[PDB]
């Protein structure tokens, strides 16, 4: 042309994990070209582990995937920011969402080319099934095609009954997505609803929401364009090290909750009742135990539902 | 004439374990064979597993290589078993048999289908995308001689129309010209299905693979189309029978209409040099012959008492004995959310259902509850959907806006593969006799919400455009998740007001149910714990006072009865109906109020398990429909 | 000749229908018309076709039937009860009455 670790692999993955601050490190890693942004890279981090998932026989399925949206001034480096975590992440898809066929992200019944036959082809969300599904241009997706990334948000599975054909897939993936506003800014004054011109139940059902704010510092301005051009000036980052980890923490790894996380959530969730959602302790509680399975561990505690919180405190700030 | 050794010790080892197993002293081969002769079956199964320990799998893997020579000789072994412990099954009204082999150690994907394996045992999986029509196969042909009329039977056929060559007794020469006793042969059963590849064998990148599996004799009609179906049976090679000179001129040598692959233009090894083909070139292709199938992905009172155990038919008549058991089902409904007990009534009251009536004139009136719940966001409106749909037999789920064609009704599109009209399936035609479970009910179509308006009072659909013309059936009970106009309920408009749908369609929903949340100190704490006691004990969290078996065996029991109406109810139902309008003052009230009233009573009824309505129950009804107006 | 399809009421919701061919015979042609919904009781038949033993790849029949009565059920749903090929027709006692 043109799986299966050894022991050694594992020995040197417990002594990288066995590292002071697992968390910036790998903060880092991700997007070595972009910076700044740090918090979105940290919420991109927390959703490539996942939070553990369980589907127990009387209450159903729980779901256990964290949906990420980027969206703000036109000209932030978003695409980058995707097209970075698409190579991390084992499997996984990157399509637009500008148009298309509007179940091209599922299944759709298609004549044979080769032979008069018919075949059944799988779409993108079912091709990104237990993995990360990233989303370009979320604001020209069809009002018609939308609805299907509802049912995909909401009960993970995918119904197609055309042909003589009834059946069901699994979707079971996690959506990070980027947009653009109306417009050549996002002024704050303005609420978010009438820039992003996307539904209130379709951004609600988002567990991360970013916002990117590009305001004319002269600081920042001139930090910005050293960098990029000692860049173009020719003159602590693993390589392969994220995959397996990854793969390590994903596929052996399955986080508990105790009553440390109880007294923590509980009060937390109150305090913040002092407009939150019920979706909001449902979000915290899967950041916490996708932290918990990062710094590798098998049960959360205090620093996890901390991290989380702060994490989702700070997206409220934006 | 030359015959087998091996064949016979095959043979000779199957009879062994027929007669011997008994590995429960039960004789389950025996007890099989006799429960055949007391139903008049055709078919035996014999477990891998089973003959797995004979011979320390000697007899086991012999026939397993070799399926396709062995299987003669297990059928005369069978044949004489069959004889010697039950004559009965020797003759019909004799039955063609079948062995049916299950729970192979190992299975294939279609990807290991290897020439190598041909003539096998094998197992495969894949999911079904199109099935055909049960056909007749010739099995034991017979033939009368032209000029004798002598007549000959049993004369074999592989692949295709094979007549007799010498003549039988006399002193006739004859080589063809014959003439078929169609009566007299024996016809098998006939069907093919297309399978392909699983989501998961499919590679990151791929075009997936297909094959063609032959179901035969009782096999027929049990794979169809979108499930996921586990095959077991030979594999088999089908050679082209159009060059193997069919009689007929019908063949016309290969007739086409597309173009065949020029890359595999002889490049597809075609062996010659036979005298049948002459100088013409056979060809050869896999495919699969099955002979067993898996697959992996009535209110009458004395018939349904029939089936349940003793154990079972017990601890349901110990249920309905205590006087609290009406409220205790409504708290097994949906025990993994906190409150909306209404809800809960709500919804069994909805799965229980009301009695169907005919009139003598022919109108029919109807018996099916729709119940739509409206609240501002973050209520746990979309939990009892989900519950309906994962309890519910036959229920299905859909959203306000659907991408199909046939968003939620019908449409109507040209076939795939005919030369006519058909019609695809909407949401309320997929739920015929079931729950439909609608969410987002407020951003649904115009050309919708007129089309419901003949589903959920006549329930059926009528079409009629440049194809087809049909009147569809959509007898399906409707639950509706509905949120308020402008995002908040607001607590001193109506429920008009502050939802959006019309007077008609208002009109047709037996139940309206409006949940709100109130934030406060309190309630938000006992909220959050109890939804985080979850997440770490999975099953110990919640403790219903009936299991979900449990439930659904009450329910099906309890909907055998048909309540009637007393003199008194009658009485009681006319009053409430004379004070609903009088309060009402009409622009909400109607006939189908009381027809409502009605249903829900009889729906009552059938909860406490009585055969007469009392107006305690038309009394509960009233205040039923009195809280949602 | 006419072609029959499933209707769609008897028809399982989402599955592909059915059909088979029926042959006419003298004093029954033009009684039913394209579009109309009809029972017929008849005789079920089978023939040696070679094209369809040509691509199937096994000796199959095809099958056809020959029809014998034919009733009218377009509209009709008073087919639960009553007697006969035509209920709309009347008998000499029946006019008298
Ligand atoms: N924070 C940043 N770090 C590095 N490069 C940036 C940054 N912001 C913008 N850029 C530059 O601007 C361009 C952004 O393009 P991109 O973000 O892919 O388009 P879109 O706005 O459609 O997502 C890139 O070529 C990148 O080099
Ligand atoms: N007992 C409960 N009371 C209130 N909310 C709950 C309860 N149990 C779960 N929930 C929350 O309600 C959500 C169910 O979705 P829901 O609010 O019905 O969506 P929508 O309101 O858009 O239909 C779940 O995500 C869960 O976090
Ligand atoms: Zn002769």
């Amino acid at each position: 042309k043109v799986r299966q670790i050894t022991d050694q692999d594992l020995a040197k993955i417990r002594e990288v994990a066995a590292r002071e601050d697992l968390y910036s490190l790998l903060a880092r890693s991700i997007a070595p070209s972009i910076y700044e942004l740090e918090d979105v890279k940290k919420g991109i981090l927390l959703q490539l582990f996942g939070g553990t998932n369980k589907t127990f026989t009387k209450g159903g399925r729980y779901r256990g995937d964290i949906n990420i949206l980027l969206c703000g001034d036109p000209s932030t480096s978003k695409s980058q920011i995707l097209q970075y975590v698409h190579k991390i992440t084992p499997r996984g898809v990157y399509t637009s969402g500008k148009g298309s066929s509007a179940v091209g992200l599922t299944a759709y019944i298609t004549r044979d080319v080769d032979t008069k036959q018919l075949v059944l082809e799988s779409g993108a969300l079912v091709l990104s099934d237990g993995g990360v599904c990233c989303i370009d241009e979320f604001d020209k997706m069809s009002d018609s095609t939308r609805s299907v990334l509802h049912e995909v948000m909401e009960q993970q599975t995918i119904s197609i009954a055309k042909a003589g054909i009834i059946t069901t897939l699994n979707a079971r993936s996690s959506i990070l997505a980027s947009a653009n506003p109306i417009g050549s800014r996002y002024n704050p004054n303005l609420p978010v609803t009438e820039n992003i011109d996307l539904p209130p139940p379709l951004l609600s059902r988002f567990d991360l929401v970013y916002l990117v704010l590009d305001k004319v510092d002269e600081k920042n301005d001139r930090e910005l364009a050293k960098h990029l051009t000692n860049l173009y000036l020719e003159d602590v980052l693993p390589v392969e090290f994220l995959t397996m980890y990854i793969s390590y923490a994903k596929e052996h790894i399955h986080p508990i909750i105790t009553e440390a996380a109880k007294t923590e959530l509980v009060r937390a969730y109150v305090g913040m009742r002092k407009t939150a959602t019920t979706r909001q302790l449902e979000s915290m509680i899967r950041l916490a135990e996708a932290h918990a399975k990062m710094k590798l561990k098998n049960v959360v505690e205090l620093e996890d539902v901390q991290e989380a919180v702060r994490l989702i405190r700070s997206a409220i700030k934006d | 004439k030359v015959d087998d050794v091996t064949g016979e010790k095959v043979r000779e080892a199957f009879e062994q374990f027929l007669e011997d197993f008994s590995v429960q002293v039960e004789k389950v081969y025996r007890a099989q064979i006799e429960f055949m002769k007391i139903y008049d079956l055709n078919t035996i199964y014999i477990d891998y597993q089973h003959l797995s320990m004979r011979e320390n799998g000697a007899l086991a893997m012999a026939i397993s290589e070799q399926y396709y020579r062995f299987l003669p000789f297990l059928q005369k072994g069978l044949r004489r078993v069959v004889r010697k412990y039950a004559p009965e099954l020797l003759n019909t009204s004799e039955r063609v048999f079948q062995i049916s082999f299950f729970n192979l150690p190992t299975v294939h994907r279609i990807r290991d289908i290897r020439s190598e394996k041909i003539g096998s045992l094998l197992s495969i999986s894949g999911t079904v995308t199109r099935t055909s029509e049960v056909r007749p196969e010739l099995y034991k042909a017979s033939f009368t001689c032209d000029m004798c009329r002598a007549i000959v039977d049993n004369v074999e056929q592989s692949f295709k129309y094979t007549e007799p060559t010498f003549c039988p007794n006399p002193s006739c020469e004859n080589r063809a010209f014959w003439t078929l006793n169609v009566t007299r042969s024996r016809f098998l059963d006939w069907q093919k299905v297309r399978i392909q590849e699983n989501a998961n064998e499919i590679p990151t990148g791929s075009m997936p693979r297909t094959l063609d599996v032959i179901l035969r004799g009782d096999s027929v009609e049990r794979a169809k189309p979108g499930d996921r179906c586990k095959f077991t049976g030979v594999e088999i090679v089908v050679p082209d029978v159009t060059q193997l000179g069919l009689p007929g001129v019908k063949p016309s040598s290969t007739l086409d209409t597309r173009g065949i692959s020029k890359t595999t233009e002889g490049l597809n090894s075609g062996v010659t040099g036979l005298r049948s083909l002459g100088v013409r070139d056979l060809t050869y292709k896999i495919s699969f012959l099955a002979c067993h199938v898996i697959s992996i992905g009535e209110r009458d009172q004395e018939v349904f008492l029939n089936s349940l155990s003793s154990d079972e038919i017990n601890e349901l008549k110990e249920m309905v004995k205590d006087e609290h058991i009406y409220d205790k089902l409504v708290r097994s409904i949906a025990p993994a959310v906190f409150g909306h007990e209404a809800v809960k009534k709500g919804i069994l009251l909805q799965m229980l259902g009301g009695v169907h009536k005919s009139t003598v004139e022919g109108i029919k009136l109807r018996g099916d509850i729709n119940i739509c719940v409206v609240g501002d966001p973050s209520t746990s409106k979309s939990q009892f959907l989900k519950y309906v749909v994962g309890f519910a037999p036959r229920s299905v789920y859909t959203s306000g806006k659907a991408s199909s064609a046939a968003g939620l009704t019908a449409a109507v599109v040209r076939d795939e593969e005919g030369g006519d009209y058909t019609i695809e399936a909407g949401a309320l035609m997929l739920a015929d006799n079931g729950i439909c479970c609608i969410d987002e009910f407020d951003k649904m179509d115009i050309s919708d919400q007129v089309a419901i308006h003949e589903a959920m009072e006549q329930q059926t659909i009528s079409i009629a455009k440049a194809g087809i013309h049909a009147t569809l059936n959509a007898r399906t009970s409707i639950l509706a998740a509905a949120n308020p106009v402008g995002g908040r309920y607001n607590r001193k408009l109506s429920l008009r007001g502050n939802l959006n749908m019309t007077a008609p369609i208002m009109s047709r929903f037996d139940l309206f149910f409006v949940i709100l949340d109130d934030c406060n100190e309190k309630i938000d704490t006992e909220l959050a714990s109890h939804i985080v006691d979850l997440h770490m004990k999975r099953d110990e969290a919640i403790e219903p006072p009936f299991s979900a078996e449990q439930l659904r065996r009450y329910i099906k029991y309890a909907r055998t009865f048909k309540p009637i109406l007393t003199k008194e109810a009658r009485s009681y139902l006319v009053e409430k109906y004379k004070e609903l309008r009088k309060d009402d003052a009409s622009y909400r009230i109607t006939v189908r109020q009381l027809e409502s009233m009605i249903r829900l009573s009889e729906a009552i009824a059938r909860a406490n398990c009585v055969d007469e309505i009392t107006p305690s129950f038309i009394a509960e009804a009233y205040d039923l429909l009195r809280q949602s107006i | 000749r006419v072609t029959l399809q499933e209707a769609p009421g008897t028809v399982p919701p989402g599955r592909l229908p059915r059909h088979r061919e029926v042959i006419l015979l003298a004093d029954l042609v033009d009684v039913s018309k394209p579009g109309e919904e009809v029972e017929v009781t008849g005789i079920y038949k089978n023939n040696y076709d070679g094209n369809l033993n040509a691509k199937n790849g096994f000796p199959v029949f095809a099958t056809i039937i020959e029809a014998n009565s034919i009733k009218r059920r377009e509209g009709n749903t008073a087919n639960e009860g009553e007697e006969g090929l035509d209920v709309f027709s009347w008998t000499e006692e029946e006019e008298r009455e």
